[PDB]
DNA sequence: AGTGAAAAATCTAAAGCATCACCTTGCTG
DNA sequence: CAGCAAGGTGATGCTTTAGATTTTTCAT
């Protein structure tokens, strides 16, 4: 049992679904915040956060701050009954090690029980730096996501640059290099569409465009990706779920031996 | 034309002076002299009208120890093919174009294989070409070899224009052949020399050309002055020796025995002195010590040395690779010209051969056809394996810490290196050479250098020549190739032998295993076992049934066997393993089933033979299945892009070339173009280009042939049992005569001995080199048809005796060699048989043995076959044989089975088999020890081989493997606690050999190319710049993310300063946040973890579970279809069909409409 | 001489996809009464029959129960051609050889014909009485599938046990297991969302869900689905196509045994 | 100085993307008429013919003609960062070696410049006759790609024939001969879900079907794609542009020879 | 401790297919 | 006037495959 309790599980199967990719197995830890997990990707070089707080969801039951072994790949493959209005229910586990998934259809007359058990995966803990940063783009993520696909599959490096004029996305590849520019929106009032760039001093930062690629597969998830950044720190990419979730990506700076400058 | 005139005459008087100074007194006087031929080179030697003229000069040794030499002249030729009509012409043409470079122009009749209606009497009208000298064929061949080609080609296209309507004057010439065929190959063809061989050369005066003839009664082979030189160079460690800078200091040689080195003084410190190293009383040599200040006092001692002793011949190893240029560069240096004192040269083939010396390389020998395992065909290997000794060893990095402080070590490696290159010689490889050419015509140079297909290409050019049949020229590899369906092909072959691995696990004979059994194949054995020992008797035997008196008694205890066996007819019993190996099943398909190249006919070509009456007795057929690749480009598509890549011209090749049309390019070229336009053409028109077709065809094979191959086959196998049984009696005669004790009558009947053993080794190989031939291309007698047909009738022979195996208990292993089984006990195999012959009392048949005689007999005897009686009036006899011999094997102790780790694929001829008394009997193509492999699999594996024998029953024996497997990973899993850091150092190095500087890849990134790069890096570039350098890695873990190419780090990292070293590492890990420099750290475990896993999941594990064992060790996880495979066989809930568990309306079936 | 006229080819299209994967063979026979479906499939381990009446056709038309065997494997891919509403008109011959497909568009503009070629066939077929069922279930169809399909993923057998509380999947695999619970529904208004259990005995079948991972694909021919079983007899899922005919799957079982201990 | 306005993109992102799957490179050729892309493809089979006339652009002027041949597999995989409704710019020089686009959004926020490596290669104009096509029919794009698509699986020809009454396609193979007719369907207000036949003589011609499956992925090109054919004459595949000049798919019609017949 | 070339087998990225979720839109309560 | 179902569209996992690459296998 105990399975965290929502009305809805898009979220729920979504963020699993983009997860699936990046990171095989991880584990899950629920305290009085809520739900987190910190994981790290294949090659041991990104840090992927999921924050999704218990006041954030509808209503909280659990009995301790308690790590979850549950592998992120096959399990993802059962969330395709709970839709985008599917209800879990909640209670707390007593002593078995196995956690179970209840899905509720929305005409509340089926439900449907999916025992796991649990298989032991150790994970390293770690205190991620938190320090002011030099500039955050915030920013439609639909359109970074159909801009990113389209330089990434020409070149294989990226570098971003923190400018007042435009935040410059150079794709440094074999077939040849393309760059988009972002200047400060002044006429638009809706947040779906504008641009907006936090900055205090320019920065260059370099990065890999698969792994941009597989970043931003998170897009019906959330609405606004803000991208930021400090002098040659790594880059914190953050999603939004509405005003109750937030997952960040932390993929280590691959600044060469001065390239840039 | 003068100057090349004069240097060939200047070349042959310093052969002739060469060889007077060798002993070898040209012979002059007139007489008669014995000889024993050694040795043919062509040289050409002037005739008496002062002309130039091609020779070749036998080399004889006598007895009495002393050599000569006979010059014989004649004239270089070749065939012609002619016109009908049309011989007198083209010859009269010919010798009036080159009067004085023709000798002899003339027509000569010789029997082809292809010509139709052939086999009623009429023969084909060849001309010889005959030049007075080596050089005019040459250039005649090269002027008429592209007007052929292009006379051939015009009359092809002009033959097929002219049939598909219906249904340098040189329009004569039509194909020339036997071009490439050496001059002195002609030779010992014609007049009848080989090696080998007594002579009594007889030359009266020197007006007549010298008279030779066979004189073979004088069995008794002497022995020639044979020596064994090895080299060894002034080597920095981590380089390849500079074939300029470095020079010898140390060579040993080996005179019949009688050991001499040779050492230099500004290299040794201190001198040495005589010695005796004696591993095997066999083997010995006194090392005579010669010292001299300087390297060309060395060279000269040698030279002089071998002046003195005159050593007919040399024998090396890796002579033409590493030796020879080494040695002449080095004394071309102190100007000592190679070419003048000791007569090697080098030869427009990279090898070296001297006029009148033998070079001769173990390598080349060990490695083409001793059938040894190519992992270890180094010498040292050969000398622990097949003379049975450790020969002595040094680390050649490190060769100069001994160079002085303990230079008695340098010298016993070299001697012993030298001394183990020359016994193994003497031992195996001379006698077997000696004989091999016995039959082959050529010196031991070539036949040692050349690969079986020439071997088997001399022995049907021999009998060939005698049967009076013109040889086919080497086939032409005809690009833009269509089938009957119109497409265009990439890749086309037989199929071989689909040689698998039925099930996997462990068999022995004390292990009580299943046997599922069918009790209707035990009613026809009830009903037929007395046809079957009948024929045992009458056929293996070759003994009628009225001389044996038990008959009666053996067989009703056959009988009260097979049905005490017959009453259970599902067991668990402990089986007997039993190897159904026929033995080289083809050339015993060739002598069933008479397959010659010459006609091997198809339809529309096999009603050219004019016997083929409606009583088909000639028609042999039989089906093979033929696969090819190709494009889906029918003829009508290709026909149109062909015509448009004709309309426009062609980049030339030349830097600003003219303009050339379609009538002008290279074949080669115009097809890569052609097939390279094709691919993306068809890649965006058709969804598919590589489609393969595996498509079944019946092909005749003619049964009236001349038939030389399969002659040569069947007389050659009774010479090879004839000299079998030869040597059974004379190895009872050599038991008997070192029982008595005596001294000379020993020694020749050892030397008879080890004569009949090298003939009857040089048949065997040679028999199981015939299909070797046929199998690839590269032969003048290369049919594709022999291949498929002999293969997969090898494979329908094999497969009918599984499935009637499979009736009578669990076949083990398929092969397209024979079958391994594992019967139960049950069944007879031996007994005490009471005959009424007082020589031969006993028989002992092994019953299964018999069955499958039997059922072969039934099956597959030919009962088509045919043979000449009397050739005038064309009888032809029909006949009837089956020489496939299924020679069984003992019970064997134990077999293991691995599996591969696919669905649907499965193994290529790999198990183990052990051998009764405890050790090792047999392995095949498998993981033991390979090139480029990491050694910890070797060793675990080895071990977990031979730690086996001990268990009760299928579980004792897999803890048994379980416990050794267990011990490896517990001191695998340890990270290399407390055992020794070189050992796993030079146990997990990963070698990799480059060469061809770095422009051979062009682009690209592999492992060695990245290791190419890490020593660019390194400290240089010169280290990555020369050649042939196999550089040593690991993998390592640390820069995790990259591919495998980038993380294979060498080994030269791990040989400098530490500190530089850490820069290095730093540097090649791309961070600097550590401060260990462990050398246990960076590797990567988990890679070397996961091969071992990968090997015991091919080995142990996987094998167990396609039985019904457990799991052997829980210490490694499984593919998933082996798990979900082992979950779902285990319950009782899995499948319930609706046929038999419920009840069917009946029987319908649909019809028109 | 046969013809069958129908306005509603979706539901046509639908019953030749829902059974293309299925067989390899198509075994039909027409007659009078109807069309009948008596198909064995390759695997041989289960039935399926389709019964086309006369009472859907807008012109049925035949002469004697003729049997048709073309191939079924070839099939939907020219039942993957008319629109989702066209009008189609099949026809056969009893002495030609060629079966016609006739597609006209609603609203007449793109007509289409479909010839074939014939070719014999040689395969059992099964009898089935008709014996009373223990508990009968009625599913909505799209419910059916959300449990069907998405438990053949997380399992490779299904478990359909009946009591009197309700029915129930318990459908496990390699990696958990899932437990769909049913709760009875009476004050419902509409019968495509109605849940009513015919009750005899308690029973419980074990089946191969990858077969029913086949079997449901037929859901959007009618929005209710009928399951009745027994003990040690094929279950039957039952499709009621809008008055046109019945689609049967006749399952088998796997006996029970005492494997538990 | 070359400076080309467009304020839609949707033509120019169409155009090549039909063109991309086909042509593997480019000849571009910029004269004082508009702009003109005349290219062969790998099999040198086939013509295609892109025409943008000047005056369909807003601002567009030349001063001398230029011949600049870049592949055009890369162009079209980086001109699709933008979308359909994205104002497009392209920015060059008399000698320019490497060419610029700008991708302006409507917002005028969203703006790019992407560049990419430039070569040359033979560049040629083949004869490109008007000749008086025998029939000429204009069909919707949405159901001339669904009967495409349609006949593709069937077999791998489809022979078409023109008659007084319209169009009939017709695919031959393994699954049977289909045959699909359309009349004139002069009897709606709307012109674009109309089909229009012109007709001089009947022909029946037929084509292969993976050369058209690539012509007529420029499926949202147009509302209505007309083709014109003759006998022995290349098929004309004419995507007309309502903005500026067209697209031309020039194929020369298979026929066998009398190696069967 | 040769090389040298074919080649059958093996490894990896590109393309074809059917499927899943979403966007757009017309008909009706 | 909006709710809801039907049709079109683009993204995506999966399987097939085509070209490079690697070890074998015999040729000198
Ligand atoms: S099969 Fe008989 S008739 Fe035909 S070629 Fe051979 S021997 Fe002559
Ligand atoms: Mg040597």
């Amino acid at each position: 049992m105990f399975e965290a309790r929502l009305v809805q599980g898009s979220i729920l199967k979504k963020v699993l679904e983009a997860l699936k990719d990046l990171i095989n197995e991880a584990c899950w830890d629920i305290s009085s915040s809520g739900v987190n997990l910190q994981s790290m990707d294949s090659s041991h070089v990104s840090l992927v956060q999921l924050t999704l707080r218990s006041e954030g969801f509808d209503t909280y039951r659990c009995d301790r701050n308690l790590a979850m072994g549950v592998n992120l790949t096959s399990m993802s493959k059962i969330l395709k009954c709970a839709g985008n209005e599917d209800i879990i229910t909640l209670r707390a586990e007593d002593n078995a090690d196995t956690l179970a998934l209840v899905f509720e259809a929305p005409n509340q007359e089926k439900v449907s029980d999916y025992e796991m058990k649990l298989m032991d995966l150790d994970v390293e803990q770690l205190g991620i730096p938190e320090q002011e940063y030099s500039c955050v783009v915030k920013m439609p993520s639909g359109e970074f996501a159909r801009i990113c696909r389209d330089l990434s599959h020409i070149g294989d490096a990226v570098v971003i640059s923190c400018a007042k004029d435009g935040v410059k996305f150079s794709a440094s590849g074999e077939l040849g290099n393309g760059n988009i520019k972002l200047s400060q929106t002044s006429n638009v009032d809706k947040e779906e569409e504008a641009v907006t760039i936090e900055m205090n001093e320019p920065v260059q930062l370099t990065f890999a465009l698969r792994y941009l690629n597989f970043f931003t597969k998170a897009t019906p998830l959330s609405s606004t990706v803000t991208l930021s950044m400090s002098a040659d720190v790594p880059l914190v990419v953050e999603y939004k779920i509405a005003d109750m979730g937030h997952l960040k990506y932390y993929l280590a700076p691959k600044i060469e031996d001065e390239e840039g400058s | 034309s003068s100057v090349s005139a004069l240097k060939r005459l200047e070349r042959s008087q310093w052969t002739d002076k060469m060889d007077l100074r060798f002993g070898f007194e040209r012979l002059k006087e007139p007489g008669e002299k014995t000889g024993w031929l050694i040795n043919m080179h062509p040289t050409e030697i002037l005739d008496e009208d002062k002309r130039l003229g091609s020779a070749v000069d036998y080399y004889f040794i006598q007895d009495d120890g002393s050599r000569f030499k006979v010059a014989l002249p004649y004239k270089p030729y070749f065939y012609i093919a002619t016109r009908k009509g049309c011989e007198r012409e083209v010859s009269s043409f010919l010798s009036k174009k080159f009067q004085g470079k023709i000798a002899k122009v003339e027509t000569v009749p010789k029997e082809d294989l292809d010509l139709p209606n052939h086999l009623v009497g009429l023969k084909r009208n060849y001309i010889r070409l005959s030049f007075h000298t080596v050089e005019d064929l040459v250039k005649v061949r090269k002027e008429i070899s592209p007007a052929v080609k292009k006379n051939r080609e015009q009359d092809h296209a002009s033959d097929a224009y002219t049939a598909l309507l219906s249904s340098d004057q040189l329009d004569n010439i039509v194909d020339m052949r036997e071009y490439d065929v050496p001059y002195h190959i002609r030779l010992s063809i014609d007049l009848k020399i080989h090696v080998a061989h007594w002579y009594n050369v007889r030359y009266r005066g020197n007006a007549f050309p010298v008279e030779i003839t066979r004189r073979d009664d004088l069995v008794e082979r002497p022995d020639p002055v044979v020596l064994a030189f090895d080299i060894e160079t002034t080597k920095l460690p981590l380089k390849f020796p500079d074939a300029e800078t470095d020079q010898i200091m140390m060579i040993s040689y080996m005179i019949d025995g009688q050991g001499y080195l040779i050492t230099n003084r500004e290299i040794v410190s201190e001198d040495i002195e005589d010695f005796e190293f004696t591993p095997k009383p066999e083997y010995e040599g006194p090392f005579c010590v010669f010292n001299e200040p300087d390297e060309a006092h060395l060279i000269q001692r040698w030279f002089e040395h071998v002046q003195e002793t005159k050593p007919t011949i040399m024998v090396t190893y890796n002579g033409d690779f590493f030796d020879w240029p080494f040695v002449e560069a080095r004394a071309a240096v102190h100007g000592l010209s190679m070419q003048q004192e000791i007569g090697f040269q080098k030869d427009s083939q990279g090898e070296y051969k001297a006029p009148q010396c033998i070079h001769m390389d173990c390598l080349r020998w060990v490695k083409r056809d001793s059938y040894l395992p190519v992992g270890s065909h180094n010498l040292k290997a050969a000398a622990k394996a097949k003379l049975g000794y450790d020969p002595v060893e040094l680390d050649p990095e490190d060769m100069c810490r001994m160079a002085t402080e303990q230079p008695q070590t340098l010298a016993t490696y070299s001697v012993s290196d030298a001394v183990a290159t020359y016994y193994l010689y003497m031992k195996y490889v001379h006698p077997f050479i000696f004989a091999l050419c016995t039959i082959i015509p050529m010196e031991p140079d070539e036949v040692l250098r050349k690969g079986s297909g020439t071997l088997c290409e001399a022995l049907l050019m021999v009998q060939a020549f005698h049967a009076n049949i013109i040889f086919p020229n080497k086939q032409e590899q005809e690009f833009n190739k269509l089938t009957d369906d119109g497409h265009v092909l990439d890749s086309e072959t037989y199929v071989g032998g689909h040689v698998e691995a039925l099930e996997s696990g462990v068999f022995r004979s004390d292990i009580p295993c299943r046997f599922r059994m069918n009790p209707a194949a035990f009613d026809f054995l009830l009903q037929r076992v007395e046809k079957t020992l009948r024929h045992a008797l009458e056929e293996e035997e070759k003994v009628p049934v009225e001389q044996v008196t038990n008959f009666e008694e053996v067989c009703d205890e056959i009988k009260s066997k097979l049905a005490s066996l017959k009453d259970v007819p599902s067991r668990i019993e402990c089986p007997l393993i039993y190897h159904l190996d026929v033995g080289a099943m083809y050339p015993n398909i060739i002598l069933t089933n008479r397959l010659q190249p010459s006609a091997m006919v198809d339809e529309a070509t096999c009603a050219a033979c004019d016997f083929n009456k409606p009583g088909a007795n000639c028609q042999r057929k039989m089906a093979w299945q033929w696969r090819g690749e190709f494009m889906p480009a029918s003829r009508s598509e290709y026909h149109r892009i062909q015509h448009q890549l004709e309309s426009e011209k062609f980049p030339p090749l030349f830097p600003e070339g003219p303009a050339r049309a379609f009538h002008e390019l290279s074949r080669e070229e115009q097809a890569k173009y052609e097939k390279r336009r094709l691919a993306d053409y068809c890649r965006k028109a058709y969804k598919k280009i590589h489609i393969t077709k595996v498509e079944e065809r019946l092909t005749t094979i003619c049964q009236r042939e001349n038939s030389f191959y399969v002659d040569t086959v069947r007389a050659f196998r009774d010479r090879r049992y004839e000299f079998k049984g030869l040597h059974k009696v004379w190895k009872k005669k050599l038991s008997a005569a070192v029982e008595v004790g005596d001294a000379a009558e020993v020694k020749r009947c050892k030397n008879m001995e080890v004569l009949y053993d090298s003939l009857q080794l040089a048949h065997k190989c040679i028999l199981n080199s015939f299909y070797g031939y046929v199998m690839r291309k590269g032969a003048r007698w290369y049919s594709m048809e022999m291949a498929g047909i002999v293969c997969f009738t090898g494979a329908n022979i094999i497969t009918q005796a599984r499935e009637l195996i499979e009736q009578i208990g669990r076949p083990l292993e398929l092969d397209t060699d024979g079958i391994w089984c594992v019967l139960p006990n049950s069944f007879p195999e031996n007994f005490v048989f009471k005959t009424t012959n007082v020589k031969k009392p006993k028989v002992t048949i092994s019953y299964p043995g018999a069955m499958l005689n039997i059922m072969v007999k039934e099956g597959f005897t030919n009962d088509q076959y045919q043979e000449l009686a009397e050739p005038s009036s064309l009888t032809y006899v029909t006949r009837s044989e089956n020489s496939i011999f299924f020679e069984v094997d003992g019970p064997y102790l134990a077999m293991i089975l691995p599996a591969s780790k696919e669905e649907g694929k499965k193994l290529k001829k790999r198990y183990a088999v052990f051998n009764e008394d405890g050790s090792l009997a047999e392995l095949k193509g498998f993981e033991v020890k390979r090139r480029g492999e990491l050694q910890l699999i070797k060793i675990f594996q080895s071990s977990v081989f031979e730690a086996f024998l001990k268990g009760s029953t299928l579980e004792e024996v897999y803890g048994s493997v379980a416990k050794v497997a267990d011990y490896w990973l517990d001191v695998l899993y340890s990270k290399a606690a407390n055992m020794p850091d070189s050992e796993l150092f030079e146990l997990i190095s990963e070698n990799r050999s480059m060469s061809r500087k770095l422009e051979d890849y062009g682009e690209q990134k592999s492992t060695s190319i990245s290791t190419a790069k890490r020593l660019a890096e390194f400290l240089g570039d010169q280290m990555v710049k020369d050649a042939g350098l196999s550089c040593r890695y690991i993998i390592s873990r640390k820069p995790e993310g990259s591919p495998v190419t980038e993380r294979a780090i060498p080994l030269a990292i791990f040989q400098a300063e530490p500190t530089v070293r850490k820069h290095f590492l730093r540097k090649w890990l791309k961070s600097s946040s550590l401060q260990d420099f462990d050398i246990r750290a960076i590797l990567d475990w988990d890679y070397y973890i996961e091969r071992l896993g990968s090997a015991i999941q091919k080995i142990i594990t996987i094998p167990a579970a396609l039985q019904q064992v457990k799991n052997p060790v829980p210490r490694v996880k499984h593919p998933d279809w082996l798990h979900k495979k082992l979950l779902e066989k285990n319950d009782v809930y899995k499948q319930k069909k609706i046929s038999e568990l419920f009840t069917l309306e009946g029987r319908r079936q649909v019809t028109m409409a």
